[PDB]
């Protein structure tokens, strides 16, 4: 039977929900470019920039070692980048 | 005595085969 | 002693003789390899 | 006749606004030069 | 249909060392730990059948 | 309910989608991940 | 006429997306268990973790994104947000694989959710609910896989990870470390999936082509109404075309598909104990007959024996980098190589 | 005395009593407000 | 001797396998892809040393 | 039936078969205890876990 | 006709003869632990509480004895490694044989109201037909094991009426039955406190009384009576089926991971001593401190018991079984009978080199000897053409301190490999392998085979909730749905609430 | 090869004990009506 | 911190349009409710 | 003591043959009439 929502096959044919979603669209997707345009993703998750992996003399991964000061282990490993 | 025990359950297996099709209970209709 | 009410038969058709021989057989020749070790 | 914010619009919304705010982030790191 | 490709030797996606920082050291991924498994099988598979150093067949 | 008809939205979001994969799997080959 | 009663008819209201009781629990974590993977595998690293790029933003393509097991250092931490590790730090959560937590343990009440959600509808509609009692079989897959067994090793780091690749590694690491094939647990799930993968393609096949001429068109799909009492295919037909080509066939519906229940839901459960078993590295890695042959005769080859070989070379040659912490160095000359290779 | 990792159990536990309590409060509300007629 | 090395492998259950090792061993590699039935072999015992019932299987 | 001299002392115990309290009852009694009961569980849960640390606990084989 | 999985469900309606068969299975649960108990001490070796106790020689039931006070035999001989102490009658035979005749009291009985089954008590005064009021027994049954668990934790674990409990050092090493306080504070919440053990069956056996008490004279709501089917005496089967797979769990998991409960002596150390190097620092400390007091190197190491050495040794790991290696760890080493004493490797150099140990995951681990910064100096090389850290070019030699070996050094590459290969193992041992017939394959302790058996039959329980369970709340459909259901009902919209004909 | 001893017995029990328990219980129906 | 500012601003104004279109559909929905 | 390896199967066999072989027949007749 029905459920009473409007079918979804009025709704993406009509004009005024296009008229939205022309516009609500593309809006989100320009939001999602400029999250990793402006170098904000990168700092958020706290993923490393292809040139903050190692230093440039090293070569052993920044592994963390200890479980109840693991986060003061990597804001040294993150120090020693400069 | 394993080589006995092997050949000896894939004979069962084998000879059930042959009463599970020519001895199956027969499906009837109704 | 009057007897019990709640006694019911048991049952077990000839296809499901052969189904469980089938399921022992098969579960004794897979298993056998790791009894003998 | 039939009404505009319903709970199915919650569901659609839940996973059709994020998803495309993802395929745009996803679209940028295709540029993203080493 | 996939093993009857492979037959002739066209293999699934190789990705060793896709990912590389911008110095370049091999940032490895979860492909790269795959063919370290796969190295340690290819070098003990018939261990006497073969006598040059690639194993094209 | 139905100004513009289906199966026109339906080839314009198919083109759409086309273009956004092909963009995904252009990638592959320049940038990071392309292993040069 | 209270709260109570208000509330519970609002719940299951005939909608287009049924919520119920079971929603509150279902719907929050199964939208927080992908939404996390999705923003893992998108966004977040595993570098600290494990060595290893993880995201699209690091240059991941779909197979190679995943979201990695915590360090082993962690231990079975539940890392939580608010936890004495992260120390809020939303940052250094995901740095510290705190997404993977947040996964798998809003994941499983999500699958609580969704069995309860199976209970919910199945009462409302009066059906027997066997369809729940079938979801059990993926639950207890998930429970001893992701939870018991990193439980039994050292940390939540032998867990497998979220991602495409990091599954392909979880299965090459039980070959190289548990010889997971040999164990006989998993060769009743292997019979338990291919069997039911049989009865699914057997079963469908034989009802499209026992089926009555009961329409007009050349394809015969428009040919049935769901309110019929008549069977729309012959049963008697049927069984007598497998009973002259394979030898039995079956001669009840209700038994056939009870069968079709019982023969891969039981087949996951025992690949479950099997896993539960090598959480504890009880394994069936070894005949001991073979071994004190194989010590003593040197020309006693058998394909045990030379799985084994391949084996030990998964191991010597995957450990250095599947387990950093440990610091493995292996020279080149302790290296088991075959001849040439 | 308070622990660091004490102070963070009441945080988690105000949280998960937080969204709890404004889980269900809309949930009576939109059923007080949208019964059904019998 | 599957790899053609005179490396012969154990494959029957009176030669010391059991259900869970025991195999019938494919033809030897020095054959390859050479049609090998058993009139092509000297005898029998040079038949069964190189992999012949593999190929009539 | 049969009667018996045991079975005549405890009748009592096995004759409110069916007996029920109107409504909810002590439903809102029990769903207080319910509460403590898990925030009690969560409690011991995190101090194994060493999610919990207390100040005079120690978790370990030194204790 | 009944089917076969359904042959025991003539006991639904039939209070006595559920009462005669939960009988039989309480005489037989109680059989099995005396024959078992009479089985242990009939292959039990007593002579040798250091280097062959009891987790070593496949004891299954004899721990559980020796932690709540059972220590001694009729025979003379003590767990402790004590003699000449009479144990009285609660010794292990009295304990063997008291579960054995009480195993044929519980089958006499269980005999009796099977024949007289139709009691008066079973039937409700009313209607006339069997009827058990499950709320009221609950409340009964449940105060009854209030009293038994404070009692149990007041008199027994306490030591004013009773024993007490096992209790050790840290190390597993000077282990004991000895009465045990109850701590109140924070710390009873600690799993390696033995006072915390006992706070909880005084605490818990106070709130159980109170609660039987609730239970026995407040009924249960209607709203709560009709919605778990209280009448129905399967909710009970669900729900505590679903209580005995919660607690299978937990005794699984604090036997793998270690507390007060599951002491060393008794169950073999856990998999985390070996893995964080519980034993070796503790031997390590004790060889500095003798050092740092002016004793020689021979001294310091012949100073550590053996048994402390010998937990410091991978063939007691719990982790390196099988699945189908059956029998005793004695069964794969071997007997352990001596201590050989402590390896030094060192080079032509001087320098000290170390064996990196075989982790658990491992079934073969290479040979690979670094100094005491993590660089590689000596090794057993697979290809030998482009070798460059064999023995033999690096001069490695082993000396041994402590032991048997104590004072004794080697130089000859062929033994020195042999005692690099032990090393990974840990500490080195001589093994009796031709008594028990050993293979040389390790297995695991009765830590390990008691965490795989209750860790699976957990999960199999649980599929035992919800089987019984659904039967509980679908018992009209059980045998099939309506055959007269109207197809409005889950026709969509047809209703306002699904299956609910008050609203359309 | 040097196998269990017990595995033989273990094999033929196995075998036997839920051989027969399916054995008695069709004989038992096929005598019924 | 101005990064948030221009991520997080077109959704402010999608949004604000979808509503700016929807109020004479949306408030004729509410009224109906009650 | 040093036993024959093959009397406990022999004994095993002994015993358990020929009494299902008497409990078939019986079960099978009382569930006749
Ligand atoms: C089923 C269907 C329904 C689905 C359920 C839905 C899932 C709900 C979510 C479950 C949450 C489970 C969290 C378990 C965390 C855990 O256990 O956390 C683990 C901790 C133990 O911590 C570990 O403990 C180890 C042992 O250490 C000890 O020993 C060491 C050796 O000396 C040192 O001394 C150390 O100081 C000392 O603490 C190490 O320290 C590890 O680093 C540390 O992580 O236990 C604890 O929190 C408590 C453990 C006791 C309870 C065990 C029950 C839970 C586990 C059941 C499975 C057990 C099976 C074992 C595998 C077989
Ligand atoms: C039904 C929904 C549901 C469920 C079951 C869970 C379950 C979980 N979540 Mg999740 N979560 C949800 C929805 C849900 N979540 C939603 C909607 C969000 C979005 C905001 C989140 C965001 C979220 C984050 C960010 C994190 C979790 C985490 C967790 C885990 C730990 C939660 C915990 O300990 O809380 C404890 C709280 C309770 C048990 C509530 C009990 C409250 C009772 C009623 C007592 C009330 C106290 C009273 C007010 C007195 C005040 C106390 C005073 C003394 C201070 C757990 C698996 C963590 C995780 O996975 O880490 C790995 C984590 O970091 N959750
Ligand atoms: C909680 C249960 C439990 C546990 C943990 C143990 C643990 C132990 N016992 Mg004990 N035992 C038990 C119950 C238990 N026992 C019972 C009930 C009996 C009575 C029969 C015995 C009789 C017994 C004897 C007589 C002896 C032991 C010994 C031992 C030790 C050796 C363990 C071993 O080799 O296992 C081996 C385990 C396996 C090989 C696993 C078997 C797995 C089966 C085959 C799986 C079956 C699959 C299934 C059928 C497929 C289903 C298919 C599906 C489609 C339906 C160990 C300490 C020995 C010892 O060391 O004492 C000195 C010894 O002499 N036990
Ligand atoms: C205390 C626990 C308990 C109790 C009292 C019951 C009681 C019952 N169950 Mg349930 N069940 C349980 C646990 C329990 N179950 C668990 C844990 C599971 C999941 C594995 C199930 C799964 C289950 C299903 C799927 C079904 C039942 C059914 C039944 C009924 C008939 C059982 C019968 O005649 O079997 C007769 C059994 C035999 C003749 C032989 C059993 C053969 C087994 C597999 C091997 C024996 C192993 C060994 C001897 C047992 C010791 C195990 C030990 C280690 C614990 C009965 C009311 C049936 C029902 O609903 O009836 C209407 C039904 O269909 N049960
Ligand atoms: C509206 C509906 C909203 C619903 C939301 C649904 C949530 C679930 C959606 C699942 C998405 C998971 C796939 C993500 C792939 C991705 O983003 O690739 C994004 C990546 C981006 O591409 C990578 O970009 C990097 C940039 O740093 C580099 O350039 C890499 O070289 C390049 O590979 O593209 C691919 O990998 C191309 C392959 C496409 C993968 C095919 C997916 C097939 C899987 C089907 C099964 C999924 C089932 C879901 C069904 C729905
Ligand atoms: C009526 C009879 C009932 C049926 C009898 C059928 C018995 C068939 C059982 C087959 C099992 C045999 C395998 C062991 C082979 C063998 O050699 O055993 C032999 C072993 C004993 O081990 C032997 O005995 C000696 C020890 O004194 C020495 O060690 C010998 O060297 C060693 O061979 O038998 C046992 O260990 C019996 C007890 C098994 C305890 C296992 C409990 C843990 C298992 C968990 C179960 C979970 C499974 C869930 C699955 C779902
Ligand atoms: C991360 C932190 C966590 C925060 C937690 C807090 C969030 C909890 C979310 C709970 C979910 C609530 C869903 C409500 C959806 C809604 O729009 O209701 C539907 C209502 C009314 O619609 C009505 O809808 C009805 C159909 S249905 O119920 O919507 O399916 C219809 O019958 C009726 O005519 C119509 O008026 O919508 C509005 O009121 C329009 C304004
Ligand atoms: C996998 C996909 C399923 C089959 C594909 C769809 C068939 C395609 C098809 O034939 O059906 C199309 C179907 C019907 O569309 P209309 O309502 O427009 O009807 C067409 C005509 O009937 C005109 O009324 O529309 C939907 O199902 C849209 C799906 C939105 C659902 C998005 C998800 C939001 C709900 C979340 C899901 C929750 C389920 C609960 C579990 C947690
Ligand atoms: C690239 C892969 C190519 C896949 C080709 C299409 C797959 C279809 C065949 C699957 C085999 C299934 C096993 C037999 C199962 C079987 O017998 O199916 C029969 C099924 C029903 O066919 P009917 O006889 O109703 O009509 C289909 C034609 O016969 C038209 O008369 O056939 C189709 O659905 C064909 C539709 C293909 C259109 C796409
Ligand atoms: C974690 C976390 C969280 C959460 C979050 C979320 C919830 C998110 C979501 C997210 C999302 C929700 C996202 C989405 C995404 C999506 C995507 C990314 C998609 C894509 C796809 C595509 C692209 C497609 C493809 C395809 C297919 C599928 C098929 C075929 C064809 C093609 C190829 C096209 C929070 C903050 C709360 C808290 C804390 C943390
Ligand atoms: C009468 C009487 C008497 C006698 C008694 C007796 C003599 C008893 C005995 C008893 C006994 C002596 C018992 C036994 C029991 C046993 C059991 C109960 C067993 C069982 C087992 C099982 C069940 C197991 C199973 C299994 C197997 C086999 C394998 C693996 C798996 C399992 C574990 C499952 C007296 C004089 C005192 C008094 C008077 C009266
Ligand atoms: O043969 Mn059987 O496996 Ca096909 O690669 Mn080449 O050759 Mn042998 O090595 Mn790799
Ligand atoms: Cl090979
Ligand atoms: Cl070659």
């Amino acid at each position: 039977g029905t459920t009473g929502e409007r079918p979804f096959s009025d709704i993406i044919t009509s004009v005024r929900y296009w008229v939205i979603h022309s516009i609500t669209i593309p809006a989100l997707f320009i939001a999602g470019w400029l999250f990793v345009s402006t170098g904000l993703a990168y700092d958020v998750f706290g993923t490393p920039r292809p040139d903050s992996y190692y230093a440039q003399e090293q070569r052993s991964i920044p592994l963390v070692t200890d479980r109840f000061e693991a986060k003061q282990q990597v804001e040294t490993f993150l120090e020693q980048l400069k | 005595m394993e080589t006995i025990t092997y050949v000896f359950i894939f004979a069962c297996i084998i000879a059930l085969f042959f009463f599970a099709i020519f001895f199956r209970e027969p499906p009837r209709i109704t | 002693m009057e007897p019990n009410p709640n006694r019911q038969p048991v049952e077990l058709n000839r296809t499901s003789l052969y189904l469980g021989l089938l399921l022992i057989l098969v579960l004794a020749l897979l298993f056998s390899s790791y009894f003998f070790n | 006749s039939y009404p505009i914010f319903t709970v199915r619009w919650v569901a659609v919304h839940t996973l059709a606004v994020p998803t495309i705010f993802f395929l745009g982030a996803i679209a940028a790191m295709q540029f993203i030069q080493r | 249909l996939g093993i009857s490709t492979m037959a002739f030797n066209l293999n699934g996606f190789n990705f060793n060392h896709s990912v590389i920082d911008a110095k370049g050291n091999v940032i490895n991924t979860w492909a790269d730990i795959i063919n370290r498994a796969n190295l340690g099988m290819e070098v003990m598979h018939e261990r006497n059948a073969h006598n040059f150093p690639l194993d094209l067949a | 309910g139905g100004r513009i008809p289906l199966w026109i939205v339906a080839t314009v979001a198919g083109m759409g989608v086309i273009v956004i994969v092909g963009l995904f799997f252009y990638g592959a080959y320049a940038g990071l991940g392309s292993s040069l | 006429r209270g709260w109570f009663d208000i509330l519970d008819d609002w719940l299951k209201r005939d909608r287009f997306v049924f919520v119920g009781w079971s929603g509150i629990l279902l719907f929050p974590c199964a939208y927080l268990a992908l939404g996390g993977w999705l923003t893992g595998t998108t966004f977040v690293t595993s570098w600290y973790t494990h060595g290893l790029a993880s995201s699209y933003l690091e240059g991941c393509n779909f197979l190679t994104v995943a979201v990695s097991t915590p360090a082993n250092s962690m231990g079975h931490s539940l890392l939580l947000l608010w936890g004495p590790e992260a120390q809020g730090d939303f940052t250094r959560w995901c740095q510290l694989g705190g997404l993977w937590t947040f996964i798998a343990l809003h994941g499983a009440f999500g699958l609580i959710g969704f069995m309860l959600r199976q209970f919910e509808i199945a009462r409302l509609v009066g059906v027997r609910p066997y369809n729940a009692i079938a979801f059990s079989a993926p639950i207890a897959v998930f429970v001893s896989v992701f939870l018991i067994y990193p439980l039994g090793q050292s940390s939540w780091f032998f867990a497998p990870s979220f991602g495409v690749a990091a599954i392909f590694r979880f299965l090459l690491f039980f070959q190289g470390f548990h010889n997971w094939t040999l164990n006989p647990f998993h060769m009743m799930g292997v019979a338990g999936v291919l069997g039911g993968a049989l009865l699914c393609a057997i079963h469908g096949a034989t009802v499209e082509n026992t089926l009555f001429q009961d329409g007009e068109g050349a394809s015969t799909f428009r040919a049935f109404n769901p309110t019929q009492a008549e069977e729309t295919y012959s049963m008697v037909t049927a069984n007598r075309f497998w009973s002259q080509i394979f030898g039995i066939a079956f001669s009840n519906k209700r038994w056939l598909h009870f069968f079709m229940l019982f023969v891969p839901v039981t087949g996951l459960w025992m690949s479950a104990i099997g896993v539960v078993g090598l959480a504890l590295n009880l394994r069936s890695y070894d005949f001991i007959s073979q071994e004190i042959r194989a010590a003593e005769d040197p020309e006693f080859e058998t394909f045990y024996t030379k799985n084994l070989l391949l084996n030990e070379g998964i191991r010597a040659w995957m450990a250095p980098q599947d387990q950093p912490h440990e610091n493995f160095v292996f020279p080149e000359e302790v290296l088991p190589r075959g001849n040439a290779l | 005395t308070i622990t660091p990792s004490l102070k963070g159990f009441f945080i988690g536990l105000l949280s998960g009593a937080v969204v709890l309590g404004l889980t269900f409060a809309v949930l009576i509300a939109i059923s007080q407000i949208d019964k059904v007629q019998r | 001797d599957i790899d053609g090395i005179r490396e012969p492998v154990s494959g029957s259950l009176l030669y010391g396998n059991n259900i869970i090792t025991g195999a019938v061993v494919p033809s030897s590699n020095a054959i390859g892809l050479h049609f090998y039935p058993i009139w092509e072999a000297a005898s029998l015992d040079e038949w069964l040393y190189n992999g012949g019932p593999y190929q009539l299987i | 039936a049969r009667r018996t001299w045991l079975g005549d002392i405890l009748r009592p115990l096995n004759s409110e078969y069916g007996k029920v309290a109107p409504g909810w009852g002590t439903t809102p009694l029990m769903a207080v205890f319910m509460g403590l009961f898990l925030v009690f569980l969560l409690i011991i849960l995190e101090i194994y876990n060493s999610t919990l640390i207390l100040d005079g606990v120690n978790v370990s084989w030194k204790a | 006709g009944l089917p076969w999985y359904r042959v025991h469900t003539v006991l639904i309606n039939d209070p006595g003869r559920l009462i005669a068969a939960h009988l039989m299975h309480t005489a037989l649960v109680a059989g099995w632990a005396g024959s078992m108990a009479l089985y242990e001490l009939a292959t039990f070796d007593p002579s040798d509480p250091v280097l062959n106790p009891m987790w070593r020689q496949g004891m299954f039931v004899l721990p559980f004895m020796a932690r709540l006070g059972v220590t001694g035999s009729w025979s003379g001989w003590s767990i402790t490694g004590e003699t000449g102490i009479d144990p009285g009658f609660w010794s292990f035979e009295g304990v063997a044989l008291a579960h054995i005749v009480l195993s044929g009291l519980l089958f006499l009985a269980a005999c009796w109201h099977w024949v007289y089954w139709d009691l008066e008590l079973f039937r409700d005064p009313r209607t006339g037909e069997p009827a058990l009021d499950l709320p009221k027994m609950f409340g009964i049954h449940l105060f009854l094991a209030g009293l038994l668990c404070f009692g149990f934790g007041a008199f027994h674990l306490t030591g004013l009426f009773g024993p007490g409990m096992w209790v050790s050092d840290p190390y597993g090493l000077t282990g004991s039955v000895q009465p045990v306080a109850p701590e109140w504070g924070p710390d009873g919440f600690n799993p390696y406190n033995p006072g915390g053990v006992v706070a909880h069956h005084i605490a818990a056996g106070i709130v159980g009384i109170i609660a039987g008490l609730f239970h026995i004279l407040v009924r249960p709501p209607q709203r709560l009576y009709k919605a778990l089917r209280m009448g129905n005496i399967e909710t009970v089967l669900s729900s505590s089926i679903a209580a005995v797979f919660f607690a299978a769990f937990v005794v699984a998991g604090t036997m793998w991971y270690g507390s007060a409960t599951t002491p060393i002596e008794l169950f073999g150390p856990t998999r985390y001593q070996w893995d964080s190097s519980y034993f070796q620092q503790e031997i390590n400390r004790r060889v500095q401190a003798s050092l740092a007091s002016g004793a020689t190197l021979e001294e310091a190491w012949s100073a550590i018991p053996e048994k402390l050495a010998f937990y410091d040794y991978i063939g007691n790991n719990p982790a390196k079984g099988g699945l189908f290696r059956t029998g005793p760890m004695n069964k794969g080493d071997g007997i352990a009978q001596a201590w050989k004493g402590h390896a030094v490797f060192r080079n032509k150099e001087g320098e000290e080199l170390f064996v990196r140990r075989m982790p658990a995951f491992f079934e073969s681990f290479p040979v690979i000897l670094t100094d005491k910064n993590g660089v590689v100096k000596a090794d057993i090389p697979f290809r030998r053409a482009e070798s460059k850290y064999s023995f033999e070019q690096q001069g490695v030699t082993v000396s041994f301190y402590g032991g048997e070996l104590n004072g004794q050094t080697f130089t000859d590459p062929p033994t020195v490999k042999s005692y690099a290969r032990k090393a990974i193992f840990g500490e080195i041992f001589e093994f009796d392998t031709e008594t028990l017939n050993s293979d040389g394959i390790f297995r695991t302790s009765p830590r390990g085979w008691f965490t795989f058996a209750h860790a699976v039959f957990a999960l199999l329980f649980f599929f035992g909730h919800i089987w019984h369970g659904a039967r509980t709340l679908f018992r009209d459909v059980f045998s099939g749905i309506d055959p007269e259901l109207s197809p409005e009902q889950v026709e969509w919209g047809f209703y306002q609430k699904v299956g609910d004909v008050t609203t359309r | 090869m040097e196998v269990n001893q017990l595995g033989l017995i273990a094999t033929a029990l196995f075998v036997l004990v839920p051989s027969v328990f399916l054995i008695i219980l069709y004989v038992q129906t096929e005598s019924q009506q | 911190d101005w990064r948030v500012l221009v991520v997080l601003l077109p959704v402010l104004l999608a949004a604000g349009w979808a509503v700016r279109n929807i109020l004479p559909y949306a408030v004729k929905q509410v009224q109906k409710l009650l």
